[PDB]
């Protein structure tokens, strides 16, 4: 009831012999589950929480230098010595200047000089880490039944929200009037948070790769430094200039926030302002529809007239939604909603709001359905005052088949081998495909780690040409396939 | 610089939009085009070098493309 | 502040009669979206939401109150007019800009 | 039971600034955006602004943008509306209506049933 | 899928926790502790091959 | 590596459950499981009630339970008998190899 | 397992007071002997530990230059010596134990540290 208006909506149809389905919930998407004699349900991964993160490293973006001091040694006499050179909060450099009689030395040549200035971090950015045990995904399950009575219900929200954690593998949600739904979620495999850091800069946070973050060329402190002054690679944030071999000065390099933003061009912005909330990534769950039953299946069809209070609106997925008010008596009753052909011989459209019912006369009901391509007629109610609303879909079965193939391909590109677990019932074909995809994805990630989309496209074009120019038709086909997949992935990558 | 090494090909990318994805998808191509326009002389030398080290049209084109891409890139 | 939605200053209806209060706005607020909410307010008391989403009404509001929208105009129909329905009715809209524009209001007077 | 309670009516001189307080009870205050709608003795309702109690984001009307500040306290679940440079035409009853923010927390599109619950109202006389 | 290392885990005293070492299989696996009424099931992923 | 923070006093009617908080840093309480709770009756040496965050010695009642979340570790007493009225000190072995004791809290029970 | 200390001592400010804890019921050499002070009405305060196995020590920074901890393996007694005493040192001094590792090194504690204490020693000034 909340995923009609979402562009990234997927319909998981059917269950297994055990009455379970495997669905992968992405943050920006929703899943509508439909099974025979089962209520339609909407599932949305609405939150990921990283709890009690531990600071791993601290990086300096804006620094300042103070207390600059210098010491000089006459040529051939060794190296100059500064007392501040023994303090690690002072950054130092040794260089050689021209020395002679004019500036007070006995002989002519290069004399050693050392410049030390105190290094202070004005602004820093922390990279934090969360253990997989401390993730708390939130999922909203809504019975996909059209009841716009938010005020009418005691709770106020028709959707029921369950918090998934690694501690318990089974989560049970009781949808009042529908039985209960069981979710076997896998927070462990959603995102590897052992290999990731939660990098928060000034008032903005990102989700970055751990090795990338530990290879950042900035002054850093360890996560437990606790004095805040012993920065490690301070030389990355200062410049030592000895332009004419006459004098040496040290200046600081300017705020590096803004260059950090350029560095973060492939990251996902997360939010740490009021808690470490992540709105990216997926969660693979197993949906057990064993104690899930329709609602009001013991009611009798309404013997009254329905008034349309909101005209049939097509959703972005080809399903039509319409709101109908009930005017007749016998308030609690089933809504005789059917999708027919012109002659009303065949019922050729399926209802997505299975078993629509009017709980109260005064309150309207939202009904969604998936009409067929072409002309179809929505008949609502019994014949005295019967509503017969026509509709045209404007698609083709071949067209939506191509669209579904593209949706599945994009899911494979985004989710990887996890795409084989979306709306999947345990089968030989799915398991074999997932194993093959695991092997291929491991090899591909090894071969294409760290390269950008333009590099991916160049490599794919090169591989395609190499394969097309090979005398063996087997190796040629293999290389062309690899190159075409690389080109697709490079085009689909980023964001 | 930190900006010189971006967080681009790290395999952490979801359906959710990444930082500076839209604008930054073509920054490298735009910079390469601007550099080539500003320095037409080097591109001629790169083409001549690629043609000299050839023995196949595919080889020469790849060499020229790589040279022109890395000439602005290597600072 | 945009511009206040305009509706008739007053409306009078005999008990048991059907009364319509029309609210007019631009294509930005009422013509554009469906955030047309009607608020009943008896004098000296906070406004009460009677209609939202043009036609939808809250749980405690009776079926007498029904609303509609046509082009840039929103209508509030009160069937079965009762003496207790003596309050200023304000139409409010969420505008395209992201702000709220209340209507001037009509006083519903019984008989 | 959801009830919103505002501080009692106050009387002030034209140059002063008044701070009305709305206290939300019976719901997750941080999960709802608190709106401030003004009325005058016989004139139409005037929307002023909203404060997102979840993250403190605010929005004001152009009419009141320059001289109104909407603040919320997470701890006590209260929403403040301080009207500075508050001149005589500001004599008004100040209500506080509530609308719910999205699951993501931010307030981008309101809920169709906005202003479902109002406070009793505070009368400010200048 | 997995075999216990702390063979024959037993609960001598009620208010005395017992800590169990087990060897899960490579990949996804679920650690089930207890019997059906109130049983606790815990998921785990082993990152090797 | 400074003194842990605890409420000065805590009270609870007999039979209620009472909770004490010990807040440390990333090295005192949020870094290591060396969180031990000590019960000291007036004029007597402290008694180790809990250790390893949650574990309790052999002779310690089962009404004493310990939890740790982030940089804060909590001690909860359930039965809250009159003999539970004492000063409760929290400690932790810091990352520098030293021991830090919380300010301590007092249970009034009645 | 019982830890016994010396009797309460009264010292004028600026003096040095040495207290002792006698470890019985367990192998003295296999345990590390900690010293914890508590000002009257104040919280406990860790001072340092002596590794009776080999005499290694670690003092709290607040006592590094004043407190000295020594052992007598044969006597199975630990000694706490706090020189240059001041007014603020009036407090009951406790002694707590902690087993050292299989090799007597004692750098990681045992989770059940300070399991057994002494009745404490009162020092006033
Ligand atoms: C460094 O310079 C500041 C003035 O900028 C001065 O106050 C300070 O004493 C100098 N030395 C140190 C160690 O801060």
């Amino acid at each position: 009831m909340r995923c009609i208006g979402i562009s990234n909506r997927d319909f998981v149809e059917g269950v297994s012999g055990g009455s379970w389905v495997d669905i992968v919930l992405e943050h920006g998407s929703c899943v509508t589950t439909m099974a025979k004699n089962k209520p339609t349900l909407d599932f949305e991964l609405i939150k990921t929480e990283a709890k009690h993160p531990a600071t791993l490293r601290k990086y300096c973006i804006e620094a300042k230098l103070t207390n600059t001091t210098t010491a000089s040694r006459c040529p051939t006499q060794g190296e100059p010595s500064l007392n501040e050179e023994q303090d690690k909060r002072f950054v130092c450099k040794h260089s050689m200047v021209d020395r002679g009689w004019g500036n007070g030395c006995g002989l002519f040549g290069k004399g050693g000089i050392v410049t030390c200035a105190m290094f202070t971090c004005k602004k820093n950015m922390e990279g934090k880490i969360v253990q997989p045990e401390n993730l708390e995904y939130t999922i909203v399950i809504t019975p996909h039944s059209g009841e716009e009575n938010a005020v009418g219900q005691d709770t106020g929200k028709h959707g029921k929200e369950i918090k998934v954690t690694p501690q318990s593998s089974i989560t049970e949600a009781e949808l009042t009037g529908y039985g209960t739904v069981t979710m076997e979620c896998s927070p462990r495999t959603g995102l590897d948070f052992n290999e990731m850091v939660l990098l928060q800069m000034e008032n903005k946070a990102w989700l970055v790769h751990r090795q990338w973050f530990l290879d950042l060329p900035l002054p850093w402190l360890p996560g437990a430094d606790t004095q805040g002054s012993n920065w490690i690679q301070k030389e990355t944030l200062v410049t030592f200039k000895n332009p004419h071999a006459k004098k040496q000065d040290v200046v600081v390099l300017g705020s590096q926030e803004g260059a950090m933003h350029t560095a973060l061009t492939g990251a996902t912005e997360i939010q740490m302002s009021s808690g470490n909330l992540l709105f990216t990534g997926h969660l693979k769950c197993r949906l057990r529809m064993d104690k899930l039953q329709l609602k009001g299946m013991s009611y009798s069809m309404c013997t009254g007239k329905f008034k349309v209070v909101k005209e049939i609106a097509e959703t972005q997925h080809g399903t039509i939604v319409i709101r109908v008010q009930y005017e007749g008596d016998g308030s609690p009753c089933k809504i005789p909603f059917e999708i027919m052909d012109l002659e009303k011989r065949h019922v050729l459209g399926r209802l997505i709001t299975v078993n629509p019912i009017v709980t109260e006369k005064d309150s309207p009901v939202n009904i969604e359905a998936e009409p067929p391509f072409g002309d179809s007629y929505i008949i609502i109610g019994v014949e005295p005052g019967q509503l017969k609303l026509s509709w045209f879909k404007k698609g083709s079965s071949i067209g939506q088949m191509f669209e579904t193939t593209m949706r599945g391909a994009k899911r494979m590109a985004i989710l990887g081998d996890t795409a084989w677990d979306f709306g999947s019932l345990g089968g030989v074909f799915t398991s074999i495909g997932k194993a093959l995809h695991q092997v291929f994805g491991a090899i591909y990630g090894a071969a294409f780690s760290g390269v950008s989309w333009t590099m991916k496209i160049l490599i794919g074009v090169v591989i395609t040409w190499i394969g097309m120019n090979s005398r063996s038709t087997s190796l040629s086909v293999s290389l062309v396939l690899v190159g075409v997949v690389t080109l697709y992935l490079g085009v689909m990558v980023q964001a | 610089s930190v900006a010189l090494v971006p967080h681009v090909g790290m395999g952490l990318e979801t359906r959710t939009e990444t930082w500076m994805s839209s604008e930054g998808a073509w920054k490298h191509a735009q910079r390469i085009e601007t550099w080539v326009l500003r320095h037409p002389g080097f591109t001629i030398m790169a083409a001549i070098l690629a043609y000299t080290i050839g023995t196949t049209y595919f080889q020469r084109v790849l060499i020229f493309i790589l040279l022109t891409a890395v000439a602005p890139s290597m600072t | 502040s945009q511009s206040a939605l305009t509706q008739p200053a007053s409306v009078s209806g005999s008990p048991g009669q059907s009364i319509t209060i029309s609210c007019t706005g631009t294509s930005s607020d009422v013509g554009g979206f469906n955030y047309v909410s009607w608020f009943q307010q008896h004098p000296g008391k906070a406004p009460k939401l009677m209609l939202y989403d043009v036609t939808s009404r809250p749980s405690g509001v009776s079926s007498r109150f029904s609303g509609s929208k046509s082009g840039n105009t929103a209508s509030l129909t009160i069937s079965g007019l009762q003496a207790e329905d003596e309050a200023d009715y304000y139409c409010s809209s969420h505008t395209s800009r992201g702000t709220w524009v209340f209507g001037g209001g009509t006083k519903l007077t019984v008989l | 039971e959801v009830q919103l309670v505002e501080s009692g009516a106050e009387v002030k001189k034209p140059g002063a600034s008044v701070k009305v307080s709305c206290k939300a009870s019976g719901y997750t205050f941080t999960s709802y955006a608190m709106h401030w709608v003004r009325q005058a003795p016989g004139q139409r309702l005037e929307w002023m602004g909203w404060i997102n109690a979840g993250n403190g984001n605010t929005k004001y009307s152009q009419k009141f943008q320059d001289r109104v500040t909407i603040t919320r306290d997470t701890s006590a679940s209260t929403a403040y509306m301080e009207l500075s440079s508050l001149r005589s035409e500001d004599t008004a009853i100040y209500y506080c209506a509530r609308d719910k923010v999205d699951d993501y927390g931010d307030y981008w599109f309101p809920t169709l049933w906005y202003f479902d619950y109002w406070g009793q109202g505070t009368l400010v006389t200048v």
